[PDB]
């Protein structure tokens, strides 16, 4: 999972 | 899943 | 019966079958090939020369004086000193405040909560129900925590993204962001009464 | 003398006695873990999922780290090339086959005999010779020869052929008898 | 007096945000998409609260001791708009007013900026 909550 | 290599 | 040792006034050299009278214990070298025939520690001192040198209590087993500390306090690096263990440097030994005591341990914890039958353990001093909530994407669930027992359900009906949780105590009311709407809001614990916080100006709330 | 398995549906790798009295966890959530070895300090296993290599501390688990990258295709399997000889005992099988026909495994007690994967084999003489199962068998007092031929056990191995093939006279037996 | 409850551990996936209790820690994964629990001085007696489909960004744990009381000097304060409490000794509050106004040299009344922007 990346990072940025978007 | 399954479980063999 | 006829038993397979050496009964009596011998011991035996581990790893062998050589028995050895209570005079040969530790009479000079190394003569057991095991190196058991002697001990490091074997009789430093005839625990009878002020206590043996023990600083709590002294006691001679087959391999000369053993100093004994209390419950509580633990054997130096030098073997004759029984020193006291700071318990509360051991983290999370006691849960909220701890106070280091000559070979023993003091606690205490904030008026919210009560210390247990043991005094180590406190626990929240009102009943209430431990409630933990988390934030899936379309659904606030909430946790009801009770007797090891988890029961799950929905806060509220009409979310869409909620990143962000928090609670106000004096109201009683649970506050979340919505990263699809984009605004904050503030709904009681039962799910009713749900109002709009903020209804402009967040973009990405990360927390609140 | 401790022995270690992992389970790859618990992912969690365990350790216990060679008796498998003491179930610990040395290290839990290891994922989907294939074989494992032990060396030195440290436990080595492969994972199917991240398709890395992991080590931990063969006691407590703590200073987990992967040993790879991620690899582009699944390992499996893995061993320890060691250069100095580990743990050399003398087994009892090298003496005369251990006095038995062809095959035989050093178990706890002695030379154990086994019959080989082809044919309808049975054990007989002790468990030390193996004869085709024809649904026969001799009392306490015939000693059985190879292929079935058994005669009564005072001629056994008294230093002349019985039998149609010598089976008797085998050094096997005779290497120690009475 | 800086410690570590879980490290070197596959516990932890792509973990997000924590909240404590009385002497347990949970916390969510947006790697595993589950809500875990586990001791927070040594992270030990862990086990999965909660799986969920989508992934667990916020948590918070809903209890008056999480929320402990105190007297507040803000209360007293007669700071128009937004009164913040401070770590200053003497008063423990500030008086603050939103984006566009003015703090005025009493230093508790604000006027609105007509400057232009
Ligand atoms: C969900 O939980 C909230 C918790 O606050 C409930 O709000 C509370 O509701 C009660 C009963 O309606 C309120 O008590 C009433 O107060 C008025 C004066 O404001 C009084 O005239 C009535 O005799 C009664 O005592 C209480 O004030 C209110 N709490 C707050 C903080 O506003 C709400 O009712 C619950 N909803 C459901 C569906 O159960
Ligand atoms: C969590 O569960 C407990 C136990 O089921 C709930 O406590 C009950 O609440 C009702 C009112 O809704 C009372 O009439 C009962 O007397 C309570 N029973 C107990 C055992 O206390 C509690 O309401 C639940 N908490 C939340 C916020 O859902
Ligand atoms: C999980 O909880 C158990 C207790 O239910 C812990 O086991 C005890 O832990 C204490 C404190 O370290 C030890 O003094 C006891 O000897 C333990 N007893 C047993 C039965 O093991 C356990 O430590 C917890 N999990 C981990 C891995 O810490
Ligand atoms: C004890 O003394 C030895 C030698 O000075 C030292 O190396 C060791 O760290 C000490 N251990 C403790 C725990 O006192
Ligand atoms: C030899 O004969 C003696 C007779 O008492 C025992 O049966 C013994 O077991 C025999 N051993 C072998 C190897 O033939
Ligand atoms: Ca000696
Ligand atoms: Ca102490
Ligand atoms: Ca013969
Ligand atoms: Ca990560």
């Amino acid at each position: 999972x990346x990072l940025x909550x978007x | 899943x399954x479980n063999x290599x | 019966t006829q038993p397979f040792h050496c009964p009596s006034t011998q011991w035996q050299c581990p790893g062998y079958s050589t028995c050895i009278n209570l005079s040969a214990l530790c009479d000079g070298v190394f003569d057991c090939p095991n190196g058991t025939d002697e001990s490091p520690l074997c009789n430093q001192d005839s625990c009878s020369h002020f206590n043996g040198g023990c600083t709590h209590q002294c006691m001679q087993g087959p391999f000369g004086a053993t100093c004994l500390c209390p419950l509580g306090y633990q054997l130096a690096n030098d073997t004759k000193t029984c020193e006291d263990i700071n318990e509360c440097d051991i983290p999370g030994f006691c849960s909220q405040h701890c106070v280091n005591m000559r070979g023993s341990f003091r606690c205490a914890c904030d008026p919210e909560y009560t210390l247990e039958s043991d005094g180590r353990t406190c626990k929240v001093t009102g009943s209430e129900n431990p409630l933990l909530v988390v934030a899936s994407r379309d659904k606030i669930i909430v946790d009801n925590i009770t007797a090891h027992t988890h029961n799950l359900y929905s806060l509220v009906q009409d979310v869409s993204f909620v990143v962000a949780l928090d609670f106000d105590s004096v109201t009683g009311r649970v506050f979340w962001s919505d990263l699809l709407q984009g605004k904050t809001w503030s709904v009681f614990q039962n799910g009713t009464d749900k109002r709009v916080v903020h209804d402009s100006g967040l973009s990405v709330t990360e927390m609140i | 003398d401790l022995l270690y398995w992992a389970d790859a549906s618990l992912q969690k790798i365990e350790r216990s006695t060679l008796t498998g009295t003491n179930r610990e966890v040395v290290v839990s959530t290891a994922f989907h873990s294939f074989g494992l070895t032990v060396y030195g300090q440290y436990i080595y296993w492969t994972d199917l999922y991240t398709r890395k290599i992991y080590r931990a501390n063969k006691y407590d688990g703590s200073d987990l780290v992967a040993m790879t990258t991620r690899l582009p295709t699944q390992p499996s399997g893995i061993s320890t090339v060691v250069k100095t000889q580990r743990q050399q005992c003398s087994n009892p099988c090298d003496q005369f086959n251990g006095g038995c026909s062809h095959i035989c495994a050093p178990g706890p007690n002695g030379a154990e005999c086994q019959c080989p994967h082809e044919g309808n084999w049975y054990l007989a003489n002790d468990n030390k010779y193996c004869v085709v199962d024809t649904g026969t068998r001799c009392n306490q007092l015939q000693f059985t020869c190879l292929n079935g031929h058994c005669i009564n056990q005072d001629w056994k191995c008294d230093n002349d052929n019985d039998c149609g093939d010598g089976s008797d006279e085998l050094p096997t037996v005779c290497a120690f008898h009475t | 007096n800086r410690r570590q409850v879980i490290a070197s551990d596959l516990v932890l996936h792509h973990p997000h945000a924590l909240t404590l209790f009385e002497d347990f820690v949970y916390w969510t994964d947006r790697g595993t998409r589950q809500v875990m629990q586990a001791n927070k001085w040594h992270g030990g007696n862990q086990s999965v609260v909660m799986y969920s489909v989508h992934q667990p960004l916020g948590i918070t744990a809903i209890h008056p001791s999480r929320q402990p009381p105190s007297r507040n000097p803000c209360a007293s304060a007669s700071c128009s708009h937004l009164c913040l409490l401070s770590a200053q000794a003497p008063r423990h509050y500030s008086c603050a007013c939103p984006s566009g106004w003015n703090l005025s040299d009493d230093s508790v009344n604000c006027v609105r900026g007509d400057q232009p922007f």
